[PDB]
RNA sequence: CCAGGGAACUCUAAGGAUACUGCCAGUGACAAACUGGAGGAAGGCGGGGACGACGUCAAGUCAUCAUGGCCCUUACGACCAGGGCUACACACGUGCUACAAUGGUAGGUACAGAGGGCAGCUACACAGCGAUGUGAUGCGAAUCUCAAAAAGCCUAUCGUAGUCCGGAUUGGAGUCUGCAACUCGACUCCAUGAAGUAGGAAUCGCUAGUAAUCGCGGAUCAGAAUGCCGCGGUGAAU
RNA sequence: UCGAUGCAACGCGAAGAACCUUACCUGGUCUUGACAUAUCUAGAAUCCUGCAGAGAUGCGGGAGUGCCUUCGGGAAUUAGAAU
């Protein structure tokens, strides 16, 4: 992709690494039975006053070499077309070709 | 019969749509027994090492009942590759009637 | 639409205006990009100018429209 | 029977016939039928005139086509006469739920 | 398929009479891979026709209206010099049998009776003495076969 | 059109270039960082003729295995070239890993070394044909039992590209135990990139 | 009752440090219960192998995931002081534990 | 206590003979109250009275896996190996009814650019 | 796993055996080969898959990536909010759901495989008509869990009706995910109950555990499959 | 938004568009720049804040003074000075 959209996730996700610790606490309290309701009200508040690229939903994972949005898979970190070169040549450990 | 006329790449016009229509109901006045037309006009390609000569395309799918006969036509120009396309969707069509009549005998 | 233990939810941003002008009465359009804010009693009978996408349309908040977001009374497609 | 204004079938189950009243489906008419005493088995020319005003007055508790069909009518023109989005699809005659209105919208178009 | 006689499937018998003809009835009649439905409205009509005609032996009396169904002579499309004329050829044993079967079957399909064990036991019932729709086809296929009579 | 060699051989007759075992959050990580750690190295070694790198790695630790044939270069007087890209991979990877050099006793069996070779010679303005044939000479002279070179592209800065391919001896590649080393390196040239595969068999 | 746990990737690298395992437990004078093949995981991804079309044009890989586990039947010190001195690693992953 | 091992499309019969009355245990309960399907009830009573002794042994049988006919394909398997292994002589008359080749014929797996594992999608001419 | 703690069996998963026209009878140029038979789990390519020759279509991809040339550099680069890719007189291509009695509904009662689970699955209890909520437990899993398989079997009812079929659309009230569900989410409940009664010309798939039908998983994924990739159940006709 | 266009495009790229993804549009903004090297001016980075705004951003206040070598100072770092 982009280098503007490579750096814009790295910055979207600079702040979900800031803010992972508050969004915890905040959650643990506004979900807790024993908390006032103004508390947990106030609580909310706070939630949707903090940054948007905080949210950890803003997030869109891609392929660490192309940057690429679709064909990802999770348990590799790659895309399917540098999934697939990798594979192949190789340095993809355990990955063969399947056939049953 | 049908007449579906696309356009890949190009904005299909009102005169293409014409050049194309008459040329189908000219075909269709001789054979009678048409299911349907679909005809594609295409720039698939911008000539970069001839200079065109080929960079616009005409084809026509049309189907018979029991058959499927395609032609295609490349040309510099769309309206030379239509009239291109026409013609040998013309010559198709008398030859598969010319066969079927002929098979009766 | 959304669960009642978690309330209505309002942008801050607009809550501040709005409260802001519910003091005074006034009657100059709020002029808000916030579509997806909730509109509550508190804020009947005054005007918002809420954005479209392209520009923004006042809505005058009459009573039944409590219950609604703000976008709903500002259509997005122009169609003839 | 007659139930509502309506003459329901009276030659089939009570849970059934009673559907047939506008405002009352099958989960209705089984609470409408263990609210009193009535078997849904039981059809509904066997049913007494007894049963039958004990059932007539437990459908009264529930918005049926006498009220029900002017309440729906009012929700919709309240929307109408709003002019929000949903009123608008309600005056064009196109879906309001979020469904294509591009290829399958005919139960709408006709 | 311009090529070898490849081997015919092994059909298993019906638990009930152990008879194979019975067998090749229900994979007729089942759909969907569904052969308990199908011996199950195959049981009901037999069972139905038996209680009625009041006979001892079902499979006997099914072996009876299906002899008495399958044809003898059907036509056939033949070429030559691109000319459509129906030659009349005599039916394989094996066809025989399987073209008495689905006519049965798509003739007691569209009875009035109100299941499908009533419709097939009535098709049976007509068929033993030589009525309805099977028998009605099957004569439709000798017709043609007798008034062509010409091409070999 | 054509499976990779190497890939529709993994398992039979051949052996991945890596060897360690991550969990399902691990995979990720070690993936991308080797993936990193091969393309820094194949940049930083361009100069040197290094084949096939196995980075394989324990926990903590990692050891990477370079194979090349130019030992000299690489490792550096005394290991003092081999010493500071070891800080550097170090520093880009994760706990110390240690890298050890292997040697191509013949550097025309390699096929990632002869396909470099065609690459450097079609950059430096060589006819590629007379590259071509080279090449097949001293690979088939080498005791190789096939070699097959296939250049595509503006071949000498055609305006039309074309794909022009050099075989002798077998190269059998639908049989699986065949033993055939591939490679398919880049030459930039200054009409573009032409695509040098090449394909040595040497037994079973 | 000391227990070890190997998971990998390739199935004769397992089978070969499980082997090493039992060796060392049987020749320094211990009894072991033999490695048992627990269930491989097996995933599977389909990688559509054109950059562009033709879904059809699919390459399906699989990752298997072999696990052995062995357990010892009396923990003699001789034979357990060798385990952390039986550095097998780069390849499968050895839980010990040790209960 | 002849033991015989029969298997059909997913299911794994074990079952052991014994010179008995005819009791047949089908994974702790009768075969007719285990098999509610008639032709999955004909297949087990297949073998035994294919050489005429029906009542003339007890089976303890116990099926895992598969579904309701694969299990009485496996039982009938797991029966005629057990019969052979108490007579020999069982297996020229067992044979010929094909009773003891196990059958291969398994669940074709879904290939890929395809609904099924022959089907194919569709396209209009 | 359970025949009698057992080391039998099933199973799991590594290494092997077997199958080779090896043997028999024929036909065949004294041949290759073919036809049938025995034994065997398997017989002649046992079933399925991976593997796709030289080339063809200047086929597709400069938007995965790389790349020669051309072009833009207070802009064709970059950041953000809102909208849009979800529009609709319409046509076409793929599907799903139906039109019912080989069936709908309500009670019981069985039989799987495969795969996923800390970026989580949740035993259990309580509240709820329900989606779900609270508390709490076991489990990085052959341990705990998703999870109940559905078609099937037995009983009752419906009795051929646009219906006890069908489940679109719409009105109302809710639950979750998420900063946020208006445009524009998925589910739950109540109400409505649309077309549809088997489909013209034409046209497609499939030769066996296949077609047909029935459920169950996964990748992507905070949420969002009728698609895709898989799994087993029942199981044909020719 | 773009690409895919006879079989071999049209549940195709896309293995999943509320925002993000996003490439399109309206409006608000920046210009060595979100990103790499050449450079010299101060500072450990980094954390917590106030107001104004739709947000991008703009204007202000506190705590901390790294580490190795040590008076040349260095792996990183924030705001530009210009080619």
């Amino acid at each position: 992709a982009k280098k503007s959209m490579i750096n814009r996730e790295l910055k979207r996700e600079k702040e979900v690494a800031k803010y992972a610790d508050k969004r915890t606490k905040l959650k643990e309290t506004i979900s807790d039975m024993n908390a006032s309701d103004e508390v947990r009200m106030d609580a909310m508040l706070e939630l949707q006053a903090l940054p948007r690229n905080s949210s950890p939903v803003r997030l869109r994972n891609r392929c660490a070499i192309t940057g690429r949005p679709h064909g990802y898979f999770r348990k590799f970190g790659l895309s399917r077309n540098m999934l697939r070169e990798r594979v192949m040549q190789g340095d993809v450990p355990g990955v063969r070709k399947a056939s049953w | 019969m049908n007449v579906t006329i696309r356009g890949h790449h190009i904005t299909v016009t009102e005169a293409m749509n014409n050049a194309v229509h008459d040329k189908l109901t000219k075909i269709a006045r001789h054979f009678d027994q048409i299911q349907s037309i679909q005809v594609i006009l295409s720039l698939d390609n911008s000539g970069a090492s001839d200079g065109g000569q080929k960079s616009h395309k005409a084809e026509a799918i049309m189907r018979v009942s029991g058959q499927e006969m395609f032609v295609q036509a490349l040309e510099d120009d769309m309206y030379k590759a239509i009239n291109e396309m026409a013609d040998k969707l013309d010559r198709q069509v008398s030859k598969y009637k010319t066969r079927l009549e002929r098979n009766k005998v | 639409p959304r669960s009642l233990k978690k309330g209505p939810f309002i942008d801050a941003h607009l809550f501040a205006k709005v409260e802001n002008a519910l003091e005074t009465n006034s009657r100059k359009p709020i002029k808000t990009w916030s579509r997806r804010s909730m509109i509550l009693p508190q804020m009947v009978g005054l005007t918002l100018s809420v954005h479209n996408g392209r520009t923004h349309v006042p809505v005058i908040v009459s009573e039944q429209m409590v219950g609604h977001k703000l976008g709903e009374f500002a259509p997005t497609r122009t169609y003839r | 029977a007659r139930i509502a204004g309506v003459n329901i079938p009276d030659n089939k189950h009570a849970v059934i016939s009673l559907t047939y009243i506008f405002g009352v489906g099958r989960t209705t008419a089984q609470k409408i039928l263990e609210a009193v005493g009535i078997a849904p088995t039981t059809k509904v020319s066997q049913l007494d005139d007894i049963q039958l005003d004990a059932i007539r007055a437990q459908v009264a508790n529930y918005m049926t086509e006498g009220d029900l069909r002017r309440e729906v009518s009012m929700n919709i023109k309240r929307l109408v006469d709003l002019g929000c989005y949903r009123g608008i699809r309600h005056r064009r005659n196109l879906p309001v739920r979020g469904q294509n209105t591009k290829n399958n919208a005919r139960t709408r178009k006709g | 398929p311009r090529r070898r006689v490849v081997a015919t499937r092994e059909i298993l018998p019906d638990p009930k009479f152990g008879s194979q003809t019975i067998a090749k009835f229900i994979n007729h009649v089942m759909s969907h891979g569904k052969k308990s439905t199908a011996e199950r409205i195959v049981y009901g009509a037999l069972e139905t026709v038996a209680q009625k005609r009041n006979i001892e032996d079902p499979v006997a009396f099914f072996e009876d209206v299906l002899e008495n169904v399958r044809p003898m002579v059907e036509v056939k499309a033949r070429r030559v010099g691109g000319a459509t004329y129906q030659v009349p050829m005599e039916v394989r044993p094996s066809r025989r049998t399987a073209l008495a079967m689905r006519w049965l079957a798509e003739a007691a399909a569209k009875r009035s009776e109100k299941s499908m064990a009533l419709r097939l036991a009535g098709e049976l019932s007509d068929a033993s003495e030589g009525k309805g729709n099977a028998m009605k086809k099957r004569d439709e296929v000798h017709r043609m076969a007798d008034a062509n009579k010409a091409f070999s | 059109q054509k499976v990779h060699p190497i890939g529709i051989r993994l398992g039979v007759v051949k052996k991945h270039n890596a060897n360690w075992y991550a969990s399902p959050k691990q995979y990720s990580e070690y993936l991308i960082n080797d993936i990193q750690v091969r393309e820094y190295l194949r940049k930083k070694l361009d100069s040197a003729m290094i084949s096939n790198i196995m980075i394989e790695r324990p926990t903590g630790a990692a050891k990477i295995t370079i194979a090349t044939a130019r030992p000299g270069i690489v490792i550096g007087k005394k290991g003092e070239d081999i010493e500071r890209l070891q800080k550097e991979l170090t520093k880009m990877m994760g706990v110390p890993a240690q890298v050890n050099i292997e040697e191509i006793t013949s550097p025309d069996l390699d096929a990632r070394l002869v396909a470099d070779g065609i690459g450097s010679q079609l950059e430096r303005r060589v006819m590629f044909r007379r590259a071509m044939k080279r090449a097949v000479q001293n690979s088939m002279r080498s005791g190789a039992k096939g070699i097959k070179v296939e250049l595509s592209g503006r071949l000498g800065g055609a305006e039309i590209a074309r794909t022009e391919w050099y075989r002798e001896g077998r190269v059998p590649l639908h049989t699986l135990r065949a033993d055939i080393d591939y490679a398919s390196v880049r030459a930039e040239t200054t009409y573009g990139t032409i695509g040098v595969k090449v394909w040595i068999f040497r037994g079973e | 009752r000391i227990r070890i746990r190997l998971k990998s990737f390739d199935h004769r690298l397992i089978d070969q440090s499980a082997q090493e395992i039992v060796d060392t437990a049987k020749r320094t004078g211990a009894q072991v219960c033999g490695p048992v093949p627990l269930p491989t995981r097996i995933e599977r991804f389909n990688v559509l192998t054109s950059p562009h079309v033709n879904k059809d044009a699919r390459d399906q890989y699989e990752i298997r995931t072999h696990k052995r586990m062995v357990d010892i039947v009396q923990p003699t010190d001789k034979t357990v002081d060798a385990l952390m001195k039986l550095d097998l690693a780069a390849g499968v992953d050895v839980q010990i534990a040790l209960g | 206590r002849n033991y015989g091992t029969g298997r059909r499309k997913t299911s794994t019969a074990r079952v052991f003979l014994a010179k008995g009355t005819g009791s047949i245990v089908v994974n702790g309960k009768p075969l007719d109250e285990y098999f509610s399907r008639e032709t999955s009830r004909m297949v087990v009573r297949q073998p035994l009275e294919l050489l005429d002794s029906p009542t003339a042994y007890d089976l303890y049988i116990t099926v895992k896996g598969g579904g309701i006919s694969g299990q009485a394909g496996a039982i009938r398997h797991g029966i005629t190996r057990a019969l052979i292994e108490l007579d020999d002589t069982n297996k020229p008359a067992l044979k010929a009814a094909g009773f003891v080749t196990r059958d291969s014929r398994q669940v074709e797996r879904k290939k890929l650019g395809l609904r099924k594992a022959r089907k194919r999608p569709q396209f209009s001419k």
